[PDB]
Parts: C-alpha cells; structure tokens; sequence
RNA sequence: AGGAUGUUGGCUUAGAAGCAGCCAUCAUUUAAAGAAAGCGUAAUAGCUCACUGGUCGAGUCGGCCUGCGCGGAAGAUGUA
C-alpha cells in the first residue's frame, strides 16, 4: 500500500514513479495508463495524489483524491514555488473567493462540517506557505 | 481582607530581638497619628504567606491585639540578608 | 575582564570581608543571582559567568552585572623570597559578603532564568541563590 | 485536566441537546481508529445526529435532568452517545450496521419513550421507518 | 558503566536506585547511561 | 484502547513524508491527538511520547524551612 502525487495525463518515469511503486510488486504500464485513463478529465498540469493499494498477488486498485492544498494555492497564487521563508516573506495572494473554490474542492476532500471551516483550513495552508489572503 | 495576630512585646534590644526570631517569631512596630508606638511581635511563617501576596503592600490590613483591631499598611520591611525569612516589619496606622 | 579604567593607587592592604552584604534586592531586572556565601570574585569568573547565562538565553533580553571588581589582588613570582616590597597586581576581584546580588536579568520567563542562573552559578566560587524581585 | 468549571460547562451542554433531542443511542466505541470515527461524523452531521464521547459520571449528570435516568447503568466502560435532535431513530439504525460490519465495540442500550432499551430488541428503532411514510 | 562523583538521569528511561550504600542509574533504553557514583 | 483530516505544510534536496537543515506552526474532525518528544527508514513504512475515553478506588504530587546521616575520600615498616 503506497501513496504518491502524480501529474494529470502524466505517468510511467522512473525517478518520478517507477522504483517507489515498481519496487513494492507493481505492474508499471497498467498503473500509468489506468491512472491516465481516468485523470485525462483533470485540468492539465494539475498534481493529483493517488494512493494505490496492492495484495499479496502483486494485483492493485487505486483511488484518485483532490489535488493538494499548496498545488491549489500555487495556481490561485499564480506562482510556481512556495515561500522559502513563509511568513516573512510573503509571496501573494488569493481572494477570500479563491479560498472558497479550493476548500469546496478539497471539501470534495477535506473533513469540514461547514463551507467556514475548509476555508480556514484552506487558509491555513496559504498561511504555512507564506502567500496572502488578499 | 488581611488579619493578624499580634502580642505586645515585653523588653526591646538586640538580644531579645535574636530570642524572637529563634522562637519563629518576629518585632514589629506600629506608630502613626498622634498614639503612641507600639511594638508587637507576630508568628513569622504565617505572615510569611500572606506577604507572598501583592496586595499585601497595598491593602489596610487589621492587626488583633489586647482583642483590639487596628487598621494599618505595610509601610516598610527589613528581610533576610540572603534567607527567605522576615526580621522587621513597620506599620503606620491608617 | 572588568577592570578600573584608572585607580589611584596600584596597590591595596589585604583587608578584612567581614559583615554583610549592601544591594540585597533585585532593583534592576525582575530575576537575581544573590550569593549566599562570602569570598573572592576575581574578573575572570564574573565573564565566565556571564557567558555562560549570556549563551543560555541566546543572547536574550537584559542582563546586569551588579558587582565590580576594584579591588587589585598582588601576586609574588616564583622562587621568591619574601620581602623586597609588594608583590606585582596580577588580577582584580570583588569582595561579596552574603546576600550580594551578583547578576540581574529580565526579558525572559523565570523557568529559563532559572537555568540561565544555574549554568552560571557553576563558575562561582561561592554559593548562590535565586530571587525574584519583590514589592518593597 | 479539566478544571470544575470546564466540565460543569461540559455538562450542560450535553443536557441541553437532551432536550431537544428524541432518541439517544448508546454504545461501547473502544478499539475503533479515528478514520472510522470521522466517517461516523459524517453519517451523523449527514443524517442530523448528535455524536458525543463524554466521562460516564459526567453523563450521569446530564441524564437526571430528565427522562434518561434510565440510561445510568449503561454507563459502565467506554460510552458513545447520539442523539438525533431532528428526526428520530437513523442513529439506532446507523450505529447497528455500523456496528455489524467492524465487529469493534458492541452497543448497549438505547433510549426512546423514556424508557430503556434493551441492546438485542434495539431492532424496533432500527427499522422505525420516514415521518415521511405515513403519506 | 561511568563512575563519576555526580550521576544524574540523563533521560526519561533513567533510574535513580541505591544499592549497598551506593547511588546508581540505571536505564532500561540507554546502556550509557548507566551510572554509579564513585 | 485511541493518538485523526488538509498534508508528503512551504522551502531545500537525489530524497527530506512529524523526526538532516531553514521558515511557518495554522485549521479541521475531535473525547483527545504537537505541522511532532525520542527511536527508526535511502525516502516511506514501523515503534513510542505528548493528549484523551475506559478500568481501578483514596490518596497521590513537588517546592520551602530545618535535624542527623550517605557518596565524593588514593601512599608508601604495622592495624595506625
């Protein structure tokens, strides 16, 4: 049972996937066109998180999750990279709107009972890699 | 509301002064307005705990003595060159 | 080291330290080192001291040093008999009597103080203690 | 730990969704992860059922107040209560198959009526159809 | 074993225990730190 | 018995997933669960702590003031 972040329409490589996964008893070629297969509806350049899931015959399933946080707030940010120093330097920002996009998709993920608090989660992540809410 | 019991002392001096304080106890002095002074002595450990307190130096404390009450401050206290201990205390009527 | 910018005389009798000890009280900061014993503190053990609590805090918040040593301490060399004048001042100290406030410190909580005052109390030839400042 | 006025405060809260509430369900939920848990949140924010774990004395407490003092001897070991405060039942119903399928915890007795119920003929409850099935 | 005239715990796992007249430490995780003060 | 979700936080790096280092340390679901106290991995995994529900059933915790002891304490002719 492994986890990675894979890109959309995007699998196969070995530093990326190959060895992390080929080294657990995974059938490589099936695993990128199946996950392609059905991460082709993902909008291009999204990172995706995966978690695949094997059994003793080396046979596996997987599930498709939202893409991460950072990735989200990256996008809305319109940035490429993260804070070095989040917090004191302070690399941009995304609307109150913007927030609310990326938590109602990740409330597709999140454990929120309320629009309010996945928001804040949200928020909390664009806190921990030094963009602003603006 | 601090209260305090206190007996008048019976002789003065350094000598008596060292007996109190061996005995866990402790001179005070009460002087203000037109009365007299009065010396007392006080139990040292149990004024000790109530002066750990802020508004101990604040506050007008009564002092029990003869059964009389008198209200006072603290006005000024003479501790320990280097123990956690109390050697005088001035109260000034309120 | 601390030292006297300029003294009127090189040279002291060796005195007495007798008696207790003036600036019993925290006046400075809200924390203290008051010593409880009496002797000697020469220069040197004042800036060992020092940086010890200075490096104990990293460098934080504020710190007094309360005693001074003024007092030239003279030493004879080697294979020297005596007489032929006094010795040469080789080191200064500072008499402490007991409960001379040694250093003060402030800006920092109390349980880091603490620690600060234990680490320097380690390079004290003489027994200290902690206070806390108090109202008067 | 908690101070006094903590779990007084802690008390009355449960007390006062007692109230409000018609059916309380009530269940062991030891040697169950906390995924499991949260995907039970979710059934029950989902479904409108209030879910608590809280201190056995505690809920001793709130129970007197009326009319669950029933409830008190199932108030040794691990407690679980839920209360579905909008509607009735669905929490009886969802902590059994919830139950079943993890073969963790057990369930103990629920409550309707103001009367106790036993944890074998829980089955009335959990097959209490929609109030919204009499049309 | 450090045999040194000041033992201390130097973690939590350490154990303060006196044996014929002679403070030890003993610790269930750490073989260094076992101590006696001597 | 639980110790969860965003999430492998951001940066860095071949990798850096609580746990080389730097910055941040919020928020959610919580009974409670640190953007992690220590071990662990190439990086994950895995162990454990903080914290909390349960059991038990009346005491238990850690500072001060002091009395008397313990260690620290190895020499040469013989106990000495």
């Amino acid at each position: 049972y492994v986890k990675l972040q894979v890109a959309a329409g995007m699998a196969n490589p070995s530093p990326p996937v190959g060895p992390a996964l080929g080294q657990q008893g995974v059938n490589i070629m099936e695993f990128c066109k199946a996950f392609n297969a059905k991460t082709d509806s993902i909008e291009k350049g999204l990172p995706i998180p995966v978690v695949i899931t094997v059994y003793a015959d080396r046979s596996f399933t997987f599930v498709t999750k939202t893409p991460p946080a950072a990735v989200l707030l990256k996008k809305a940010a319109g940035i490429k990279s993260g804070s070095g120093k989040p917090n004191k330097d302070k690399v941009g920002k995304i609307s109150r709107a913007q927030l609310q996009e990326i938590a109602q998709t990740k409330a597709a993920d999140m454990t929120g009972a309320d629009i309010e608090a996945m928001t804040r989660s949200i928020e909390g992540t664009a806190r921990s890699m030094g963009l602003v809410v603006e | 509301m601090f209260t305090i019991n206190a007996e008048v002392r019976k002789e003065q001096g350094k000598g008596a002064s060292r007996r109190l304080r061996a005995a866990n106890k402790f001179p005070a002095i009460i002087y203000g307005g037109k009365e007299a002074p009065l010396a007392i002595e006080l139990d040292h450990d149990k004024v000790m705990n109530m002066q750990a307190k802020a508004e101990f130096y604040s506050e007008v404390l009564t002092i029990v003595v003869d059964g009389k009450e008198i209200k006072v401050k603290a006005q000024d206290v003479q501790r320990h060159p280097y123990k956690p201990k109390l050697q005088h205390i001035d109260f000034v009527r309120a | 080291m601390l030292q006297p910018k300029r003294t009127k005389f090189r040279k002291m009798h060796k005195g007495r330290n007798r008696g207790l000890a003036q600036g019993t009280d925290v006046s400075f900061g809200s924390f203290g080192l008051k010593a409880v014993g009496r002797g000697r503190l020469t220069a040197r053990q004042i800036e060992a001291a020092r940086r010890a609590m200075t490096r104990a805090v990293k460098r934080q918040g504020k710190i007094w040093i309360r005693v001074f040593p003024d007092k030239p301490i003279t030493e004879k060399p080697l294979a020297v008999r005596m007489g032929k004048g006094k010795g040469n001042v080789e080191y200064w100290v500072a008499l402490i009597q007991p409960g001379k406030v040694l250093y003060e410190m402030d800006g920092v909580p109390e349980e880091l103080a603490r620690e600060a005052f234990k680490l320097a109390a380690a390079k004290l030839p003489i027994k200290t203690t902690f206070v806390t400042k108090t109202v008067m | 730990a908690l101070n006094l006025q903590d779990k007084q405060a802690i008390v009355a809260e449960v007390s006062e969704v007692a109230k409000g509430a018609l059916s309380a369900v009530v269940a062991d939920s030891r040697g169950v992860t906390v995924d499991k848990m949260t995907e039970l949140r979710k059934a029950g924010r989902e479904a409108g059922v209030y879910m608590r774990v809280v201190r056995n004395t505690l809920l001793r407490r709130a129970v007197e107040g009326t009319p669950f003092e029933c409830l008190k001897d199932a108030f040794v070991g691990p407690t679980l209560i839920a209360y579905v405060t909008e509607h009735p039942g669905a929490a009886a119903r969802l902590f059994k198959e919830f139950a079943k399928a993890n073969a963790k915890f057990e369930v103990k007795a629920a409550a309707f009526e103001g009367e106790l119920i036993p944890a074998s003929q829980i089955d009335r409850l959990a097959t209490l159809p929609t109030y919204e099935e009499a049309i | 074993m450090k045999v040194r005239a000041s033992v201390k715990k130097l973690c939590r796992n350490c154990k303060i225990v006196k044996r014929d007249g002679v403070i030890r430490v003993i610790c269930s995780a750490e073989p260094k730190h076992k101590q006696r003060q001597g």
